[PDB]
């Protein structure tokens, strides 16, 4: 089962460092050429920079070269990042990727991280029920920082007919969602609704009842 | 007189990786072959055209001692007649070889837990190596019939693949140093003796 | 530095349509080429490689060709679920350059969109900030105009707006607009009203609610 879990990322005071790592399984990960790539908010792919497989050769982008430092581990399967001097451009999801091996010129990507480089302090936020009036009710996420949230309506066992909106960054310089789920007009006094947002970023995970 | 510094050569902190493998010239000295062999810390000792024993006994006009690292996957290649990654591309010893092979395995010195990728060989390279020639090329490869303007990318890869020495690593991807002895004859006067 | 010149920006397409998309490199190639689907701020997905090869897992549907300069992502019957964004990626030369991308719409028959509104709760004005919201539900296409009305007077300016992708089944994409008010203001002012006009709706629908039920 391919696949290369990414992690670290987050939000990083301007000027600061961050990690970023990639744990491989599902393949022959020491075979494989690797490359980290990343994407501003709805803007293009842009590679910024590979090691061999052997991590013999490297080479970076202008965007990132000395700043950035790529490495690998070939027995622990990750592959490494270290971002130095992070400036407001650097803000970006970052994808890691095997490009191919010697054999096989077979692209897989990983599920990326939101490096968010600013200088604003983590907020969680504030949960208000969108409560009914076939019927709609829904959930409010006020005033967070950075992103994500994540809604899920009754511990994601609740998945059709939901709508989670993209977040509005208000003029507060905090994100506002809003999540609403449409329903049997008819089992509201019976089936209970209860939305569930989890901010990894602050460490708040909430549960609203909606009636 | 002079004592042949083959414990500089041996017990070198240092050690070259195969595509570049150190050869040094002893000359103008007297050293101990049963002293080496009596060593029995070596994992490979193998001699190829001279008796361990009569080594003391004997006198050449030139010893040449080379001596790089390698993994032991790939020590049974550092012999006469043998094909390989290495036996081709990276070092290579003749047929008429007299001489030498020495081998003990270094992981404790050369590997390191994050990698060691300082040891090199050429996983790539047009035709076979000559025996004794270096080939100290970094001219990006070509695989498939696509050129490669210089850079790297898919069937034109880097020639020299990096050992990626960690000490977790299996006995074969184990790091063994080495050291080559020929012995050379010409008509020149003796320099190296017992 | 191989640049990758991908038409067109935009294709908007029906259901069971054949989608053709090209990426153009400046320099041969010759099949390093992969082709990718990435639906919103998800990984990037892989359909073709080597210019024409389908990865397992990806409907027959979709397709590759080319060698050299000119390669086409083919699909032969668009789908409700193909909405995305399509990228090619070069891997003859490192940088690995990426095309421009090319979104997809789905086309379907216009729909009109069932307008709730809801109030500032009874939380909201324990912290003084009550909020209004606007929901503009399973419409096409995407184009609608949201008004806000307090006491029949048009506030512009303390509401922002987000709209959902194309639902993976219908093709109708739904609407969040949010006001927001001061506890003095919501306190100020009885009948909360939501203007909306669309495309699917003959005249404008108004939804309103008096505070104090
Ligand atoms: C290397 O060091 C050991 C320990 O001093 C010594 O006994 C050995 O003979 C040395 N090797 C050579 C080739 O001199």
């Amino acid at each position: 089962q391919v696949q290369l879990v990414e992690s670290g990322g987050g939000l990083v005071k301007p000027g600061g460092s961050l990690r970023l790592s990639c744990a491989a399984s599902g393949f022959t990960f020491s075979d494989y050429y690797m490359s980290w790539i990343r994407q501003a908010p709805g803007k293009g792919l842009e590679w910024v920079s590979y090691i061999s497989s052997s991590g013999s050769t490297i080479y970076y982008a202008d965007s990132v070269k000395g700043r950035f430092t790529i490495s690998r581990d070939n027995a622990k399967n990750s592959l490494y990042l270290q971002m130095n001097s992070l400036r407001a451009e650097d803000t970006a999801v970052y994808y890691c990727a095997r490009d191919f091996s010697h054999q096989q010129l077979v692209p897989s990507w990983g599920q990326g991280t939101l490096v968010t480089v600013s200088s604003a302090s983590t907020k969680g936020p504030s949960v208000f029920p969108l409560a009914p009036s076939t019927a709609a009710l829904g959930c409010l996420v006020k005033d967070y920082f950075p992103e994500p949230v994540t809604v899920s309506w009754n511990s994601g066992a609740l998945t059709s007919g939901v709508h989670t909106f993209p977040a509005v960054l208000q003029s507060s310089g905090l994100y506002s969602l809003s999540s609403v789920v449409t329903v049997p007009s008819s089992s509201l006094g019976t089936q209970t609704y209860i939305c569930n947002v989890n901010h990894k970023p602050s460490n708040t995970k909430v549960d609203k009842k909606v009636e | 007189t002079n004592l042949c510094p083959f414990g500089e050569v041996f017990n070198a902190t240092r050690f070259a990786s195969v595509y570049a493998w150190n050869r040094k010239r002893i000359s103008n000295c007297v050293a101990d072959y049963s002293v080496l062999y009596n060593s029995a810390s070596f994992s490979t000792f193998k001699c190829y055209g001279v008796s361990p024993t009569k080594l003391n006994d004997l006198c050449f006009t030139n010893v040449y001692a080379d001596s790089f690292v390698i993994r032991g996957d790939e020590v049974r290649q550092i012999a006469p007649g043998q094909t390989g990654k290495i036996a081709d591309y990276n070092y290579k010893l003749p047929d008429d070889f007299t001489g030498c092979v020495i081998a003990w395995n270094s992981n404790n010195l050369d590997s390191k837990v994050g990698g060691n990728y300082n040891y090199l060989y050429r996983l790539f390279r047009k035709s076979n190596l000559k025996p004794f020639e270096r080939d100290i090329s970094t001219e990006i490869y070509q695989a498939g019939s696509t050129p490669c303007n210089g850079v790297e990318g898919f069937n034109c890869y880097f020639p020299l693949q990096s050992y990626g020495f960690q000490p977790t690593n299996g006995v074969g991807y184990q790091p063994y140093r080495v050291v080559v002895l020929s012995f050379e004859l010409l008509h020149a006067p003796a320099t190296v003796c017992g | 530095d191989i640049q990758l010149t991908q038409s067109p920006s935009f294709l908007s397409a029906s259901v069971g349509d054949r989608v053709t998309i090209t990426c153009r490199a400046s320099q041969g190639i010759s099949s390093y080429l992969a082709w990718y689907q990435q639906k919103p701020g998800k990984a990037p997905k892989l359909l073709i490689y080597a210019a024409s090869t389908l990865q397992s897992g990806v409907p027959s549907r979709f397709s590759g060709s080319g060698s050299g300069t000119e390669f086409t992502l083919t699909i032969s019957s668009l789908q409700p679920e193909d909405f995305a964004t399509y990228y090619c990626q070069q891997l003859n030369s490192y940088p690995l350059t990426f095309g421009g991308g090319t979104k997809v719409e789905i086309k379907r028959t216009v729909a009109a969109p069932s307008v709730f509104i809801f109030p500032p709760s009874d939380e909201q004005l324990k912290s003084g900030t009550a909020s209004v919201v606007c929901l503009l539900n399973n419409f096409y296409p995407r184009e609608a105009k949201v008004q806000w009305k307090v006491d029949n007077a048009l506030q512009s300016g303390n509401s922002q707006e987000s709209v959902t992708e194309q639902d993976s089944k219908d093709s109708t994409y739904s609407l969040s607009s949010t006001l927001t008010l001061s506890k003095a203001d919501y306190e100020k002012h009885k009948v909360y009203a939501c203007e909306v006009t669309h495309q699917g709706l003959s005249s404008p629908v108004t939804k309103s609610f008096n505070r104090g039920e």
